[PDB]
């Protein structure tokens, strides 16, 4: 059998199999409720929806998502999205697959301690591992140098590589990331008079979101810009044929990640918190990690989130040398691949956690197997 | 009044009632319904020697209605016609009451906190373009209501009769990414008082009973404290049966709608509004505070305007903080909750509150520069 | 008339007028500016906060320490602290009060110039000097020998002293000290869950690991009866009622004392490095610094540290001779008490630096005295 790779995203469960390219599911990491107590017969057909069916019927569905901020909050539904991709998305028993999962730096210890307890005692799988998201898209970037820049729906957070070998005390995380940028939309779309509030509709201004935002070059300069020309306006057109028109909104929604005071953070924003971790690794580390800065996770894929990143870093840096950020166009998916290409290597066949050494250390062999 | 003789007047524009007097004032003057109506004919009611003008405002309006047509110009917090609020505005500094000579005053309006761009636009823009005030401002309703409290801290939870608004201020600052809004207030406890009344066979539809349900509403409705003790008492015994009288004279009896009605500010979904209720949308606004200004936050809730005014709703509103506090943050530490200290300013004056911290606010700084937006500063 | 002796510390700033025996002003070195626009009439609205009153308006402010790793970073607010410390906690015009003043060893030389021009120039004090921290201990505790480790908020550093001469080629200095334990203390805690990152929670942390955490007398032991009988456990109230709970990171983050690699510098810890201090000096004086080895300043206040550092040494050193690790209990203030004495001394009356002298050859004269 081959390995499964099943990347518990915090808004998008990314799976399929090990040693392809590009996951055979992608699907949403929601689990949706009943608004309405009167279901009929036959017809109402089930307490709980989860995945696509839960954004498709959302209309009459209280929508939950299990992952908050990277850590799972909610595991009875946690695992029904577990449950859901192996026998659902991928059709697949689990219980002849190795399946590697994966997490973000920094999270509570006894988060993954319940997760690989799950899998050997609900999901009885041969094998399993727990890696890194920053170290996974080093692999889909092909090299073994670099700080990613891993920013998603739930958290951001900096990893810096060198040859091979992370430097663990330069680790920084920020919990911001695509939730709290649509809560932010959310909020600024009153002062239009647009009101949403639903978390049914929330999914709306997530999806405008994704297709009118954009990162300002220059953020002040675009604000006086956006008082005298109606250039920026793109309007939206809601389900019901209700089209909205949003403005400025457009690029103070991403702006937040630079400036998180918007949202009452006191972090610095996300181009700082890259350079403090660099001037955190010796010195002469860094000349290397200014070449290699690697973007991954989805909310990198706003439009000129790689120029604004690039320019306001080399404003810091000292100017005698060369800053690059490295952005591949699949950088949505970099970890997907990266633990695709982690679980086809020989040389990794040997580290899988088994269920008969699970058998004897108990959960916490997790602490002890996977660094 | 002001040194130069001008007079300082100060002016709260709600969705349910104009409350407009001086500043420095107690007692607002002049309490009427943001009311217009226009005569028309009914085949059912009498017709009789009480002349009804081509137009009618507020307070007339709201108590002639019975032959009227009738129009609330704004709706949750939002001017829906400029013209009906041009009328409202023309009766409120007209003869039937305030009878300044508008060009000489001195105005302090108040605008909700988080409200749409070109509503406020609008508002500035009459009244230099068609009263000619001499001075404006546009105060916060939340720090107004701390004002007539005297105080600088503490969380206010103004229920107005369009929207409900929690608003955080600490030492004084700010606190506004920690604002929320809950779409449930007095005007939709109406509506859904009128779909009850429905169920017990009676009938409410035309624009002049929208206004008779909701004296209804205020006489009769209540928080109920312990609702699985209310709906007890319903089913056990026939106490809460109360009548009431109509206009028409036609008796109503009203049961436990009493208590249902209110009750959707803490089950939001009874209305179909998707969400968590008062009590806990607004404990998820303190633990969002940072975490040391969380306990004076506790000991400061400040409660405004008059969809707070149902009997209970204090005592409601501190169970379940309580009940939110012991099972998420102390953990189910039933001894430990008797240290939490929580205060709820429930102040009788507080329907009129915002005013009230208007008085004060214009009182404190009727002379001063910096404060009143000027004509001379209009039109730049 | 009397002196006014001042010690800068990187945490706290102890102030207090010579002649006596204890500070009479502590309070923490740090400013702090609004985080929000105040909204109100009548509130205070200063532009900063300083000291006990920015500890006690922590939520809406952001706190910054002007002294990062005993270096004055930024003398904008370095002065407002000083201007706080004498018109408002020793209510005295400095104008008339001769200052002494504290450095820490292996000090860029900018720092003693520009601090001695601020006193001049903006205080005008009649006369001034600038001690090292760990001599002035040794006043302290009475006597004129022994190895000196002050640990304080932002430095450590040895500095071995026999019979009132300094062996300069000796003295050692390590940055790691209290901010980097409190920092690496917000990090671990993240195992169980907990977040503490803004800066006015860094405060809660430090108020956990002054109350809390103690030093291991054997690391490995520690760990094992933590991870299997869990009696070590403790609970603490934070600020808003909720109870957190701490385990074997009681003990965690003082071993980086010891164990640097844990913030990940390749540096000796505490013990190895005044082991190195004494196996530098000339082979006679060795034996009357292992009997006199002087713990100082506040980072040294965890429970068992004098005890763990007497181990470790004995394990280093040979073991024909007697090591005896000195820890007052007032060690907090060792720094303070050893300058009330300098500035008292009638022998000491001479050094300071006149008003007069450094009109002469300005702030180039701290290097000569
Ligand atoms: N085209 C896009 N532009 C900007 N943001 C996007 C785009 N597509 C997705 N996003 C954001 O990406 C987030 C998902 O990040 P992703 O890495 O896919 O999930 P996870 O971080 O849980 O693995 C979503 O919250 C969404 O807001
Ligand atoms: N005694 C009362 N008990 C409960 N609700 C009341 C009472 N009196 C008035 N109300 C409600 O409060 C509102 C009165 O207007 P007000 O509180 O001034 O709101 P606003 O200031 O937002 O216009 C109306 O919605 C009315 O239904
Ligand atoms: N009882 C204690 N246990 C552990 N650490 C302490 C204790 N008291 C103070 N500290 C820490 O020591 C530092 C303050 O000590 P201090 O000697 O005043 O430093 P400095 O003199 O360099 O300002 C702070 O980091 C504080 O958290
Ligand atoms: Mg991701
Ligand atoms: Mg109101
Ligand atoms: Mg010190």
């Amino acid at each position: 059998t081959t390995a499964l790779v099943c990347d518990n995203g915090s808004g998008l469960v990314k799976a399929g199999f090990a040693g392809d390219d590009a996951p055979r599911a992608v699907f949403p990491s929601i689990v949706g409720r009943p608004r309405h107590q009167g279901v009929m017969v036959g017809m109402g057909q089930k307490d709980s929806y989860v995945g696509d069916e839960a954004q498709s019927k959302r209309g009459i569905l209280t929508l939950k998502y299990p992952i908050e901020h990277g850590i799972i909050t909610n595991w009875d539904d946690m695992e029904k999205i577990w449950h859901h991709t192996f026998y659902n998305e991928l059709r697949v028993a689990p219980e002849e697959h190795p399946t590697l999962l994966t997490e973000a730096p920094l999270n509570p210890k006894a988060n993954r301690e319940k997760m690989t307890q799950i899998m050997f005692e609900t999901f009885n799988v041969p094998a399993m591992y727990v890696a890194i998201q920053a170290v996974l898209s080093l692999y889909a970037s092909g090299r073994t140098t670099g700080i990613v820049l891993d920013s998603g729906d739930g958290v951001t957070h900096n990893v810096p590589i060198y040859e091979g070998y992370a430097l663990p005390h330069a680790i920084m995380r920020l919990d911001l990331a695509g939730r709290d940028l649509t809560d932010y939309l959310m909020k600024i779309l009153t002062e239009r008079g647009y009101s949403f509030v639903t978390t049914a509709e929330r999914e709306i201004v997530r999806d405008i979101k994704e297709k009118l935002c954009y990162v300002a070059l220059d953020f002040e300069n675009e604000m006086a810009t956006a008082a005298s020309s109606s250039s920026l306006e793109k309007s939206y057109e809601l389900p019901d044929g209700q089209v909205i028109t949003i403005g400025n909104e457009r690029f103070r929604c991403p702006e937040t990640l630079f400036q998180p005071s918007f949202i009452g953070m006191e972090s610095a924003g996300i181009h700082e918190t890259t350079y403090n971790s660099i001037m955190k690794c010796d010195i002469d580390i860094r000349k290397d990690l200014y070449a290699n800065n690697v973007m991954s996770g989805g909310t990198t894929m706003y439009p000129g989130i790689a120029d604004r990143m690039q320019k306001e870093i080399t404003a810091l840096a000292p100017s005698t040398m060369k800053i690059k950020i490295i952005a591949p166009p699949e950088r949505k998916y970099s970890v997907w691949i990266g633990g695709s290409i982690l679980a086809s290597l020989s040389t990794f066949q040997q580290m899988w956690i088994t269920k008969q050494e699970y058998d004897e250390a108990g959960p916490s062999i997790v602490h002890r197997k996977c660094f | 009044m002001d040194s130069q003789g001008r007079k300082v007047v100060v002016c709260d524009n709600g969705t349910g009632f104009v409350k407009c007097g001086y500043a420095g004032s107690n007692f607002p003057e002049h309490i009427f319904p943001a009311l217009v109506g226009r005569p028309i004919i009914r085949s059912t009611t009498k017709v009789g020697n009480i002349e009804i003008k081509d137009l009618m405002v507020g307070d007339e309006a709201s108590e002639l209605r019975s032959m009227l047509e009738v129009n609330y110009p704004m709706e949750n917090g939002i001017v829906r016609n400029w013209d009906d609020m041009k009328h409202l505005w023309d009766y409120t500094f007209g003869p039937e009451k305030l009878n300044i000579d508008t060009r000489n005053c001195k105005i302090l309006l108040t605008e909700p906190p988080m409200n749409p761009t070109k509503n406020r636009e609008k508002i500035v823009e009459v009244m230099f373009e068609t009263y000619q005030f001499s001075g404006v401002y546009v105060a916060i309703q939340a720090v107004l209501t701390l004002y007539a409290q005297g105080l600088l801290t503490g969380v206010v939870v103004d229920s107005g009769d369009g929207v409900t608004h929690i608003c955080p201020v600490y030492e004084g600052f700010s606190l506004p990414h920690l604002t929320r809004r809950l779409d449930i207030a007095g005007r939709d406890i109406t509506r859904y008082l009128i779909k009850l009344l429905l169920l017990r066979g009676y009938a409410f539809n035309h624009s002049a009973d929208f206004e008779t349900v909701r004296m209804i509403k205020e006489k009769l409705c209540y928080v109920g404290y312990n609702i699985e003790q209310e709906q007890k008492l319903a089913l056990e015994t026939t106490v809460l049966v109360e009548s009431y009288t109509l206009p028409d004279g036609r008796i109503i009896k009203v049961g436990g709608e009493r208590f249902e009605a209110p009750e959707a500010l803490f089950q939001p979904h009874l209305i179909n509004v998707e969400g968590v209720g008062v009590a806990e949308l607004l404990f998820n606004t303190i633990q969002a505070a940072d975490i040391d200004t969380r306990s004076e936050f506790y000991k400061h809730i400040v409660l405004s305007g008059g969809s707070t005014m149902y009997p209970g709703l204090p005592s409601r509103l501190e169970r379940e903080l309580k009940q939110l506090y012991l099972e998420r943050v102390l953990k189910g530490d039933v001894e430990k909750l008797s240290k939490f200290k929580i205060r709820i300013e429930d102040p009788p004056r507080r329907k009129h509150m915002v005013f009230l911290g208007g008085a004060v606010l214009a009182d404190i700084m009727k002379d001063k520069d910096n404060f009143w937006m000027t004509r001379q500063e209009y039109q730049e």
